[PDB]
């Protein structure tokens, strides 16, 4: 199925308890790697992480982290310099990349000032999409070095995806498992004629499932309610999908079809 | 992370092409660079690839093949300034140069009327303006000193000529014997 | 760019040395690489950026100091033979980038010994044009020869007329060995300086073969008989 | 621009009173960063809670899970408290007893 790999850095400037830099590695919903400020270190947060990678890796990304951080707090002092902002500021990035499940693959780097877009790497045109005249400033700066962004576009069609693929294979019996999902049908009269159908899911991984309900077997003109897919804490996750009024709940989930007719 | 090769040495001739090649085997790859670096001196950079392609600077330009984990660095037009070592360096996948051991290029150059001649200078033995194909030879004797093959240009009148001197604590005639010499070798 | 200490410097063995570094480009990396003949350069430590450092390849033997943001020293703890090498500082804008190059210094030739006791200045001399070359080529080749000297730590120039001349000039690229089977044989280099037999034929032109020589230093202990081998500039002039 | 936090409070099994489970209160899509999460019991921090580090979403917005073993009873009312400098004062979310 689709996969993925991400990382962000976090920089806030004159922090209150709060560090400095914080940064985060992700494959699909799960955290792989943390570093911060404070720690000072590159560590695992998935023991399939700490098991296959040896205390080399660790130990070289530490210290590129170091120096990763110290770029964050002198691009975010730049910034608050260009918008004439004093006071705690926030830069973020995320950079990564997807394996779909048909083979074709998908990369993206970005940047956040304030928790808002502010500039969008197009690694198919080699540009940087600048929100603003501040970030325009930026993408001139970046556009004049023609090495890095040829740099980048390797990085995420390349490296990126066969670190997504090593990564797949340390992790593939929590990653590539499937837990089915346990789904009921829940009927009640609420506000007096108003009847409320809930199909509710739980105990499913990988998170991704596909709910909705249907009438007569044909799709609905009504308004559906849809719950969030959440973590239930043990690693599965749960989710809903509602209606008031033949009604039947459909659920996909990787590659089984079901239906709960009411 | 794992090996780098590249000839450890070539030889060409002035106005020439040369062709410099460098294959990796890598954990990973985040770019190649190759870096010229003449002889006594520091390594300066001389260019970067990481996605395919030819990009020319010059008379320098610098190939790479991904898929066959390839690359060359083509000098035309061949100068002796050229002459010097020439390094190859991959970035791995976390972000650490891997050095070749350098190609050291000698270029030869092209001497229009050669004139081979042995001369007793006041005591030294000096056997210059011999063609570039001519290979000099160590001495046999450790009281007898040999140098190898050098090249001056004499910029102004546009003249490049080799040469090799020998001396010892000894005469011309018998000084560069262990060495094939031209035959027309003008012993005055 | 890059300033790096000293270029040259004789060690004896368990002696103790720092080589400075400084850069002025604002680059936030910074390495001490070793270059030994046949292999590729070798890292021995690295500073990602300022306040931090780590190991390279080769960092046994070697600590360094990431002292402020311009520069890293690299220190020698107790000197030993295998520590002789060219050492070479570079610096680069970040780490963790893949284009980003590197700006190198000069380098530092560090020759490590048992004892002082074999080093020796050079002996300089020059060598006429022949007459026979002159009328033969219409050319005059003048010929420098320093001899005897040990380590091999020399740099030979040509001045004509108090101005350094590189046009008609090839010095060897490296010197011989003066005793080929002696593990601490002293070597020889010579060079070559060709001129028009015109130039030669003037009396009131003037040629100089200049060779530096790095040595001992002042504050080296020497109780040797024979003069103190210093760093020194040994000479030899030739009148057209 | 500083979003305020989503508060979802519910349990990691369908809840029965009596039968030991799991109180999760997740915490998303709030900027900036900094955040406060308390669990109560009849309006009293419940000590034993673990939580997730902070997390990130692709829409620059972070997410917390905190939660604590428990069992549901008639009596036991449940919530999660949060602060956040979006809010004047600390949001006391109820758990809907798996309503
Ligand atoms: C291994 C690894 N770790 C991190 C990290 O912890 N944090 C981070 O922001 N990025 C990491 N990357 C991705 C990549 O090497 C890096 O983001 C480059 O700057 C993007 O080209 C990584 O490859």
């Amino acid at each position: 199925r689709t996969h993925s790999l991400r990382y962000f850095r976090l920089g806030v400037s004159d922090p209150i308890g709060v560090p400095e830099f914080i940064s985060v590695g992700y494959v699909d919903s799960h955290p792989i790697t943390t570093y911060d400020s404070v720690t000072r270190q590159k560590e695992p947060r998935a023991p399939w992480m700490a098991e296959n990678l040896a205390p080399d890796h660790w130990e070289r990304y530490t210290q590129l982290l170091r120096g990763w951080q110290q770029m964050f707090k002198v691009e975010l002092k730049r910034l608050q310099r260009h918008y004439n902002h004093s006071g705690s500021h926030t830069y973020q990035r995320m950079i990564g990349c997807e394996l779909l499940e048909d083979g074709s693959t998908t990369g993206f780097l970005q940047y956040a000032y304030d928790g808002q877009d502010f500039l969008i790497f197009n690694k198919d045109t080699l540009s940087w999409l600048a929100v603003d005249n501040v970030a325009h400033t930026i993408k001139q700066a970046w556009e004049a070095n023609q090495h890095e962004l040829l740099y980048q576009k390797n990085w995420l069609e390349e490296e990126c995806i066969a670190w997504l693929k090593r990564f797949l294979e340390y992790g593939k019996d929590t990653l590539q498992r499937t837990e089915p999902p346990l789904v009921r049908v829940n009927r009640k009269e609420t506000f007096p004629g108003v009847t409320a159908l809930f199909c509710k899911a739980h105990g499913f991984y990988p998170p991704e499932i596909y709910m909705t309900w249907m009438k007569n077997g044909e799709e609905i003109v009504q308004e559906i309610d849809y719950g969030d897919i959440l973590p239930s804490g043990d690693g599965t996750y749960q989710a809903w999908a509602s209606i008031e009024l033949l009604y039947s709940c459909h659920v996909e989930h990787s590659g089984v079809h079901m239906v709960l007719q009411v | 992370g794992q090996n780098i090769d590249q000839p450890t040495e070539m030889t060409a001739t002035e106005g020439a092409i040369v062709q410099i090649n460098c294959t990796y085997q890598t954990s990973g790859f985040n770019g190649l660079f190759w870096y010229q670096q003449h002889a006594g001196e520091a390594p300066t950079f001389l260019s970067y690839n990481v996605l395919d392609g030819l990009e020319e600077k010059g008379r320098f330009s610098s190939f790479l093949s991904r898929s066959k984990g390839y690359s060359y660095l083509l000098l035309k037009e061949l100068q002796m300034k050229d002459s010097a070592s020439y390094l190859c360096a991959v970035k791995d996948s976390n972000y650490q140069l891997i050095w070749g051991a350098g190609t050291k290029l000698i270029i030869k150059p092209d001497i229009q009327n050669p004139d081979p001649a042995v001369y007793q200078l006041r005591s030294v033995c000096l056997f210059t303006d011999f063609d570039s194909q001519t290979n000099v030879s160590q001495s046999k004797d450790s009281d007898v000193y040999i140098t190898d093959k050098c090249v001056l240009d004499m910029r102004s009148m546009d003249f490049k000529s080799n040469s090799a001197v020998a001396w010892s604590n000894f005469a011309c005639a018998n000084a560069f014997n262990n060495s094939i010499i031209p035959e027309d070798t003008f012993f005055p | 760019g890059v300033t790096q200490t000293p270029k040259f410097q004789v060690l004896k063995t368990g002696q103790s040395m720092t080589l400075q570094c400084a850069q002025d480009m604002n680059h936030n990396s910074m390495y001490w690489y070793r270059q030994d003949p046949g292999m590729g350069l070798r890292l021995i430590y690295y500073s990602a950026s300022e306040g931090t450092t780590d190991k390279g390849e080769v960092p046994n033997g070697y600590n360094v100091s990431r002292l402020n943001k311009r520069e890293f020293s690299l220190r020698l703890e107790s000197a030993a033979p295998s520590q002789t090498s060219v050492y070479f500082c570079a610096s680069s804008v970040w780490t963790g980038e893949g284009s980003g190059e590197l700006f190198f210094g000069e380098g530092s030739r560090l020759t490590v010994l048992e004892d002082l006791k074999n080093v020796f200045p050079p002996e300089v001399a020059v060598f006429e044009p022949s007459e026979a070359e002159i009328s033969h080529t219409q050319k005059a080749t003048l010929v420098c020869l320093a001899t005897g000297f040990y380590p091999d730590h020399v740099e030979l120039s040509w001045w004509v007329n108090g101005k350094e001349v590189h046009s008609g000039v090839c010095t060897d690229p490296q010197p011989l060995k003066e005793q080929p089977a002696l593990n601490d044989s002293r070597y020889a280099l010579s060079s070559r300086l060709r001129v028009s037999a015109t130039f030669w034929q003037n009396p009131r032109n003037h040629f100089r073969c200049q060779v530096q020589f790095y040595g001992l230093s002042e504050n080296d202990e020497w109780t040797q008989d024979r003069a103190k081998p210093v760093t020194q500039i040994v000479s030899a002039e030739a009148w057209g | 621009i500083q979003r305020t936090p989503k508060i979802q409070v519910y349990s990691r099994h369908p809840a029965e009173n009596g039968k030991s489970n799991f109180l999760n209160c997740y915490v998303s899509g709030f900027h900036p960063s900094d955040i406060e999460v308390d669990l109560l019991k009849n309006g009293e921090r419940i000590e034993k809670v673990e939580h997730s580090d902070l997390s990130f979403s692709k829409d620059w917005s972070f997410y917390l899970l905190y939660y604590t073993e428990f069992t549901p009873t008639e009596k036991d009312e449940y919530a999660c408290r949060v602060n956040h400098v979006t809010l004047s004062q600390p949001k006391i979310v109820k758990w809907d007893r798996d309503m």
